[PDB]
């Protein structure tokens, strides 16, 4: 999910396991 | 244009791999299928908008890859668009920018289709409000009070009766014969990987950057993205090593590159 | 880390702002204990020390030594700002 | 009209208890990358 | 040409649209300067 | 009341006693170590430092722009400051130098409203006066508001007073919550089917719970002891969503 | 020996 | 007191022992330069000629492999000197240097001023033929650090 | 006191409020008499003068009201008092002259 | 002297009229003793005649 | 990634400035100023005028310190 | 920090908030008296 | 009882009811003339 201030996550790339 | 991406595999990290340490006072598993879809999706972002040709005038390209065939590459939209209207500053004014606007609208543009929408970054945003705010402490002729602008306005707060805020910006400039300037931020400008000479104001030196897409009514688009029918992204696991590929072909036109002006910094040039 | 300085027994480093009062403003480095002890230092061992008084010191900001290589902390007096 | 460093992105190479949260913490001292 | 409607007491400098008065010396900013009156 | 007192001073105002080492250095009764943690008021001081003597509004809102230039969106940039009754005075005059330096506007009475008129008995044209800056607008979305809390002017424990009235504590700014962070930054932690310990150590009456008559006695004399013990921490996830600038005399 | 549960704390001031 | 900390929740654990949580910055990220040297492998100093002058290889010497096989990477202009990057890096050690040309249509060269060290360079994307392609191209990937608490 | 002072009188009332009373209790209704009304009105009057920040209309204050007269078609008066003083942090003042002073 | 100080408190903080007041209690984990205590206070009055 | 420097300079028709960097000898460290610094596009206007490492056992002392005055602009 | 928004020719002292012009001189209010520039 | 309230930086003379500076030469309208402070 980008912010809008177009800052993207970068918690979507990881998996808890 | 042609891209590929590949990396050697599951979810877990490769090589590649850097952490962020901050600095306050006292000094999970990767999922590999969403970092090949979004940093593809950003090498076609970066062909699209930030590409460039390689070609003479002769039509002789002039990179030729691992198969001895030539890499054919075509700009992108910061080329095409930078190839009439550009401007490079070391001082910003209005008496440039008004200079600018003006000639070319009084030999393109009708007196009411003079509507010119400045992107820019955060940093571009108050830095034309103080230079809006210079040319208006220079109309020594009206007198601006508190009463129209309504710089100091009355909030409601606990702590008095009669309490007080402050606070205004410029965020539009009108010259004469209809020329009109107004101001909107792209958060894109602000981008401190892509953007690396710093500006001794703050920022990064590229968000004081204006850029004036959409000079008129064209009755049809002027900038566009290309695109093959059907489906003209490729991909491919390639198992042993398991090697996922992806392949994408894409392009950008800018038909009319005249209606679009460009302010760019001139520590950006050279 | 633990090189016997006082606060808990690191070394701090600071950056200050100031103005001087009838004269300008100016930028410091300095190591001190804790930030009182900077801005006291400004007014012991400072360019003015002498009228002391003139300090008006606007920031006390701690800097933390990274893990490697980079420039820490910067400050720039511009002529426009004076 | 001057910075202070409040982060630093070193690659690894040059390098259990409760969690009080489960999902990982974006600081506001850390650049964001731009779509 | 550029009017000035305050005239500032401090030691220190005012904004550049004032006049600078400090205990006998009169200033006001021009060209980039502040220029003494005397 | 006091073990409450002692529950909400620890949580609020706590300092971990850890060495630079990793050691613990006060030990107990026993000899075992005293183990303490952070407080409110320390967890949330390691990131946005600051301190001061002459406050500056310019440094106040070009502190908040560059860590919300563009992270936060520009309806997130509501900065509440929540300080004393002598903050809100050093706040309005700071203001109130901005606004005279602002020589392009002129403020005139009929939109600030700083002399009113009201009816007296005195004069047929009888005025007031009165006015206070609670608020500043920086450019590109941010705004600063006051948030008064009698929390800050307890003279009880703030001690170092203010050579411009009031004590040290009142000059003090915080900006607890900067932007929205998908998660509660500030909590206070306990530990899941933890209850705080209650227990009676009596001999041949309880004037505790009233119970006179003892099977199983603690000792011989005629006493009761209550004991009572509580285990409980703070956490502040992101230190750089909170900004502090307190005044440099409570030194650090 | 009263040791309130929590984790693990033991208090200790006599027989209660 | 109170009334300050009642507008704080109560997140509940299980041990008093101390707690964890991971904190995270973002992937993409710009690499110093560490020094330039031309086709013949000696380095390219400030008061030097232009150094890609037609279409011909030099180096590009990193503190870290960063960069992949076939990456158009810029300098601190970007777009201005389009560095394609020509196979995989030579590790001199930790420093990984690149044999990097052209890219842009550039037929006088990167000034020696553009190949200094400090110079950050940034990965843009990763261009092939239309015909008979072979793989280019990495992806980058990020690692949380932990802050921590007790009772 | 020797002389009569705003600067006097706010801290004396600000001190005592900020110590005792909460924000909305802090109206101070002071009885004095008719000259203590005179030297009230000449310090609120010095300390609004030093306000040059605010450019004061007559248009809000209306210290100059147009009358009728027989004399001119656009006749004036002139007068105005200030009775009262809104302190910071809730701290208000008014004056309530009693004949028995 | 808690808080992880290791070189000491200055000896202008420790002169008559400084004032201190009480934080909390904090013991150890394991075989703690009892520390901690309570504090009363009371009224006056006044008086008046005819 | 050795030493402390602290630097004193004057950024050429500007202003003075002050800056901390860490290097492993002070040509690095002014290296670190004209590559990472706020007058990055313009680099040349920097002129470093006192380099000098961070030692400690003092433990509280001035290091920099430099006024831009009235008479200086 | 003090701004005195008007300036008056007169041969009486006008107000502590005004600048006061008489024949070759420019007085104002400073440490409770008239300073004279120049 | 003039009460001027705007000061102009002008290389030749304004209005009568403004003051004129000029390189460090602050002149007012007294007396019919522009009368030089200092
Ligand atoms: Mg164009
Ligand atoms: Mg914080």
């Amino acid at each position: 999910a980008v912010d809008q201030m177009d800052n993207i996550d970068e918690r979507y790339g990881f998996v808890n396991q | 244009t042609t891209i590929r991406i590949q990396h050697k595999v599951g979810n877990k990290l490769n090589k590649k791999l850097a952490m962020g340490i901050p600095m306050v006072r006292n000094l999970w598993m990767h999922y590999v299928d969403w970092e090949v879809e979004l940093q593809f999706d950003e090498y076609k972002n970066n062909a699209m908008a930030w590409g460039t040709s390689n070609r003479n005038l002769n039509g002789e390209y002039m990179n030729f890859g691992k198969s001895g065939n030539a890499i054919k590459t075509g700009a992108g939209i910061f080329e095409q668009t930078e190839v009439a209207n550009t401007m490079y500053y070391n001082t910003f004014s209005l008496k440039l920018l008004e200079d600018a606007l003006y000639e070319l609208s009084a030999s393109k543009l009708a007196m009411d289709d003079r509507l010119f929408v400045i992107k820019t970054g955060e940093r571009g945003a108050i830095q034309f409000h103080k230079e809006v705010l210079k040319t208006v402490s220079g109309w020594t002729t009206f007198v601006l009070d508190n009463n129209s602008t309504r710089v100091v306005e009355k909030v409601q707060s606990r702590l008095h009766s009669n309490a007080l805020s402050a606070g205004f910006q410029f965020v539009e400039y009108k010259a004469p014969n209809g020329v009109r300037v107004r101001l909107d931020v792209d958060p894109f400008y602000d981008d401190p990987v892509r953007n690396k000479i710093l500006h001794p104001m703050g920022g990064v030196a590229f968000s004081y950057r204006y850029d004036i897409w959409y000079i008129g009514t064209m009755d049809q688009p002027n900038i566009f993205k290309c695109k093959i029918k059907g489906d003209n992204e490729y991909r491919g696991y390639q198992w042993g090593s398991a090697v996922i590929h992806r392949m994408a072909t894409l392009g950008v036109c800018v038909l009319d590159p005249t209606r679009t002006m460009s302010l760019i910094p001139a520590i950006l040039q050279g | 880390v633990d090189v016997g300085c006082a606060p808990d027994g690191a070394m701090q480093l600071w950056v200050m702002e100031y103005e001087v009062t009838g004269i300008g403003k100016g930028c410091a480095m300095c190591k001190a204990i804790n930030p009182q002890q900077a801005e006291m230092l400004l007014k012991s061992n400072g360019i003015y020390n002498g009228s002391s008084y003139l300090y008006k010191v606007t920031r006390i900001e701690q800097v933390i030594v990274p893990p490697c290589n980079g420039l820490m902390a910067e400050q720039v007096v511009t002529y426009k700002d004076v | 009209a001057g910075k202070l460093g409040k982060f630093q992105m070193l690659g690894f190479q040059h390098w259990a208890p409760q969690k009080a949260t489960n999902l990982m913490v974006q600081l506001l001292a850390f650049y964001r990358g731009k779509s | 040409m550029k009017t000035l409607r305050t005239l500032k007491i401090s030691p220190n400098a005012p904004d550049i649209n004032s006049v600078w008065l400090y205990k006998g010396t009169m200033k006001y900013f021009n060209n980039g300067e502040w220029e003494t009156i005397g | 009341l006091q073990f409450d007192e002692y529950k909400n001073n620890a949580m609020a105002w706590g300092t971990s006693n850890r060495n630079l080492n990793g050691e613990y250095m006060n030990f107990g009764k026993s000899g075992n170590a005293i183990k303490t943690g952070a407080g409110i008021f320390e967890q949330t001081e390691v990131a946005n430092t600051m301190y001061y003597n002459t406050f500056s509004l310019k440094l106040l809102e070009d502190a908040l722009y560059e860590l919300s230039a563009s992270k936060l969106a520009m309806d997130d940039r509501l900065f509440v400051i929540k300080t004393g009754e002598r903050g809100a005075i050093q706040f309005h005059k700071e203001v109130l130098k901005t606004v005279s330096g602002w020589t392009t506007f002129v403020l005139d009475n009929n939109s600030t409203r700083v002399v009113e008129k009201v009816q007296s008995r005195l004069h047929s044209n009888a005025l007031s006066a009165g006015f206070q800056f609670v608020e500043y607008k920086a450019p590109n979305g941010v705004r600063v508001r006051l948030d008064v809390d009698p929390f800050y002017d307890d003279p009880v424990r703030n001690k170092i007073l203010h050579p411009m009235g009031g004590v040290a504590f009142s000059y003090r700014y915080d900006i607890w919550y900067i932007g929205t962070m998908d998660q509660p930054n500030i909590f206070k932690c306990k530990i899941k089917g933890d209850n705080e310990y209650r227990g009676y150590q009596w001999g041949i009456r309880n004037p505790f719970t009233g119970q006179k008559g003892n099977p199983y006695m603690s000792f011989d004399e005629d006493s009761a002891v209550i004991h009572r013990m509580a285990t409980l921490g703070v956490c502040v996830l992101d230190p750089t969503r909170t900004m502090s600038l307190i005044p440099a005399i409570l030194q650090g | 020996n009263q040791n309130m549960i929590g984790d693990e704390i033991t208090v200790r001031d006599g027989t209660y | 007191l109170d009334t300050f900390l009642n507008s704080f929740p109560t997140r509940e654990f299980e041990d008093d022992n101390e707690y964890y949580w991971d904190v995270i910055g973002s992937s993409r990220r710009n690499i110093p330069l560490v020094e330039a040297r031309d086709e013949n492998g000696v380095v390219v100093a400030a008061n030097a000629a232009n150094v890609g002058v037609g279409t011909s290889p030099f180096y590009l010497v990193f503190p870290e492999d960063w960069f992949a096989d076939g990456e158009v990477i810029v300098g601190n202009l970007n777009q201005v000197y389009p560095f394609r990057i020509l196979g995989d890096a030579r590790m001199e050690g930790t420093n990984a240097v690149y044999k990097v040309e052209l890219m842009g249509g550039n037929t006088q060269g990167v000034p020696a001023e553009r190949l200094q060290q400090g110079e950050r360079f940034s990965i843009e994307f990763a261009p092939v033929e239309k015909e008979l392609s072979r793989k280019v191209g990495d992806v980058r990937f990020t690692s949380p650090v932990s802050m921590r608490n007790e009772w």
